[PDB]
């Protein structure tokens, strides 16, 4: 998915 | 966000104190109103993606509802993506988001012609995924609004509407009324406006 | 809003977040007295019709008010409808997008749908305030020890919420009454406070 | 009608 | 209000809600002193009919005031009139005319500034309003047995104010203010002569 | 007259 | 106030809701104390003889003051016209002059900045207005049993200040008179340092 | 004189 | 800042009233919780070096924090002068004018110093959020008659600070816990909310 | 004081009454602590020496410290004399009171500028620290760890007085016994972290 | 000295 | 380093 639980928006993940 | 100027050209702004504030203490004040929506709407106006996100990000706590918006935000992308497989670079959902997209991207679509709203189509996924939470953290049920024994009609329908704008009438309105004030609306007859059921259950 | 710049052109802006404060504040503050009304008027000035529905979704609570605003813009909308074969809806803004309602309001010729929603608001909002208005005119009645200055302000607040010559001379106190009475009629409102001061 | 009971201001019909 | 840009143009502005608030609140706290109107006048810069109209509307309670002031644009609209697109009386109080006919006459070569004729019948309403509002007359302001000279003085032009004719309120100060002093400080100024500026007469009845 | 009693400032008469 | 635009032209704008209400909150806080006239001149800046007598009426109360306002206007306009026998007095007051004659002098070339001639003439009253209302002497401030150093020379100045006696009397005053009238803990202290210390030194001294 | 007492700032003569 | 203007063009304008006092007032009341960490990013948009140390200066008490603060960037600022051989202190607005910081920021190609230093910054927030942060996420537990609502609130609050499919679940009421698992997995929060509601 | 505009140069504009209103508020809450120097550097960009002296003489109260600047100003002018014997401008002309706004102007926008402005406000800037080290209650040597006091409020404390005053061995040896004992069994060269981390719990 | 004790701060000579 | 101790962030050295 695009955002992770726990994650701020907007975060670029890797 | 993104406006116009003196020469009358789209450029990017910084987001202003005075936007940061205003939503910062409105969800501090409101919670999850069903007026709080519109609000976010209006100070996000020409927000770009990364301004959305720094909205949301600027909110401490409500860390439930915040989940609950990724959540929809995901099944959002999803449907995006799904859409939308695979002059500049097409936009996933995850650019829509602001996850995989630079602020440049993010300008390049929503100035470009014909523009691609990012900002527009990630705030309509925001505010799905807002209502879903007024939808939840409603308290009461249409079916619980009763008028008191000396409460007066104003105050009724006040908290009538109120619990059902959060909620999302004809007969639910009048039935759940008092006694004194039933009689009188029932007999002012169905097709009446509710300015004459209010005139006639004021004294 | 739509507004000049520099250039002079009439361009979109976004709502401002002090316009959107101070329309929340006042019907907090003041719910829904006569003089919310021209606020209202003055903080939604060159408003589109999305910017109109931006201030009266804003709005938390007074939602039997809003549901008879509500009603107040159908029978607008409806009667625009029979007039006109921009729909009833697309000035409401529910049929219509922003674009389209810049699009008719910088026309050459213009169809201000922002002024004509906007007077429907209004239309429905002076209903409201004759609703909300506590206190009839023929109840108005100057008290013992009441200056004239008190009741005069008393009266004319009513009036306009509800909304002269007679009514208010025959609903002052017995002192003052045979004064007013002594000054005989086409007498300024300047000249009756002055008589009833001492 | 163009604003039905509960629905917010400016609400697309259907 | 109509106002200039960067182009060097008269363009039409919506007033802005710090100036609606400003004059909200400075007749809330204020009322009708007489430094309320001097606000209003500032407030009210390069305003139009309906900017002026917007303000006065805006005022909630002190109905009667606002009545008063409505007789008195009546009178001076039937002046104008009488006198008198050409602008009637009231097409200048802004109830028979548009924005942009009044746009129109203020911008117009050369200009007919209906929102400045307009705002002098309100001001002229507004200075009755101070007139009747003002609780003591001049005459009854008298220095107390015990009352500093700088405090009696500030009562006495402060009343004065509000009282509004030149030559009558030339007389009043060069008499009134001396005759209504007490006895120690009435000795002391009239020994000091006509003539004698109010800081020399403020220093003498200091200790 | 131009400005009725209880009507608002700057309002069209009939 | 006349200020500068986007094309660098000197045009009159009008005197904004915020400076009309600093004005009138710092009259209303502050009553004439010193700091009172530099916040007026700044608020002023850039002002028409209009826009200066619009501020000065917006002042409700103090009409003792205005009143002596008025009276140092009227001698500085009499020795104006005295100076300059042909703007008269009047004209830069802004009582027979008008905005369009006002902004017509003030952007002339070369210019007559009679809104800074009757800025100077306004700023001169309430200097007096200053010195009249000023309720202490210099000769009353004498530092309490158990009063700090720091708060004992702030009323000291802040005194110094507001009576505005000549250079001499004010450099007589710090030197003389404030080390004497400390209390004996911090003046046994200060004389032992000597003269020609610094403020600074000698408030370090006097800390514990 | 410019301003005789009681008259407002800027109040013009006659 | 650096920030464009009417005519298209990159220049530098000073930080304004507005923008220093609402980080000294978020500062202030919200202390550093993970919330401040965004909002400085969005008040230092466009910021230049100097404009970042403003802000932390600005900064009465916290000096823990801010002390913490400083010797992250002098890491980040001795990493960034091995990996270059605009130095770390350059970009730290110690050793550059603020001419070169708009020279470097401006430039084609552009090296954003403002960014860089608001990068080992934010970085260094990070680790204070960390710090400051009270409870950890195994400690959080839902109450005996605590609103599920209420306890996801301080689940993921807790979450965010510290840095889910298991410890949500386990550590809720015997109540809901039942009625979670018998839900199964692959629910989405909403689901498992919408079934502990009463 | 002087800014850029839509044409691109550099062109005097009054002091706004937002900047006016937040110097004097900022001093009448704050009075001199460690952050309103870089508050008045923030409110002061670009401000002619004009600008400077108006927003001094807007602070009622703190007279002490005014008295204590014009000594400091006095001290930097004079130097300047001694150092600097187009007329290039004098102590006084940098201070503002020989030098008209015109002339203040003239420096400031000359090529190559004498930037007067920031000068003067170097001077102003040097006379406020030796006002807050003044005004600093506590001296370095005083703070200690209370008997039930955390770690975090104990280095906040710390930090906060050194500041005003201006840290590996003092840091450490003022610390009550039992934070003192982990953060010598912690050992030198240890991060502020580390040893916050250590005396939590 | 440019300024001397009690003179306001810009006050000449 | 580049930072030290009880001194504002952007001070310069020596």
């Amino acid at each position: 998915p695009v955002l992770f639980p726990g994650q701020p928006f907007g975060q670029p993940p890797l | 966000p993104i406006v116009q100027n003196l020469q009358g050209q789209m450029v990017h702004q910084c987001i202003s104190p005075r936007t940061l504030n205003a939503w910062v203490k409105v969800v501090e004040e409101k919670a999850f109103s069903p007026e709080v929506i519109p609000m976010f709407s209006a100070l996000s106006c020409g927000a770009t993606p990364q301004d959305l996100n720094t909205m949301l990000n600027t909110v401490g706590g409500h860390q439930a509802a915040m989940q609950m918006l990724k959540e929809t935000i995901n099944e959002e992308a999803a449907e995006w993506d799904r859409l939308h497989p695979v002059q500049m670079r097409e936009p996933r959902g995850s650019d829509i988001a602001g996850t995989t997209s630079t602020l440049q991207e993010q300008i390049g679509w929503m100035t470009h012609n014909p523009p691609i709203p990012v900002g527009e189509i990630y705030k309509r996924w925001i505010i799905l995924g807002l209502n879903k939470i007024v939808r939840m953290y409603s308290p009461t049920s249409i079916l619980d609004i009763r008028q008191g024994p000396k409460e007066p009609f104003r105050d009724y329908v006040d908290r009538f509407y109120k619990t059902l704008r959060a909620e999302q009438t004809e007969t639910l309105l009048v039935q759940n009324a008092n006694p004194d004030c039933k009689t009188i609306l029932k007999a002012l007859g169905p097709g009446a406006t509710l300015e004459e059921m209010m005139t006639a259950c004021q004294g």
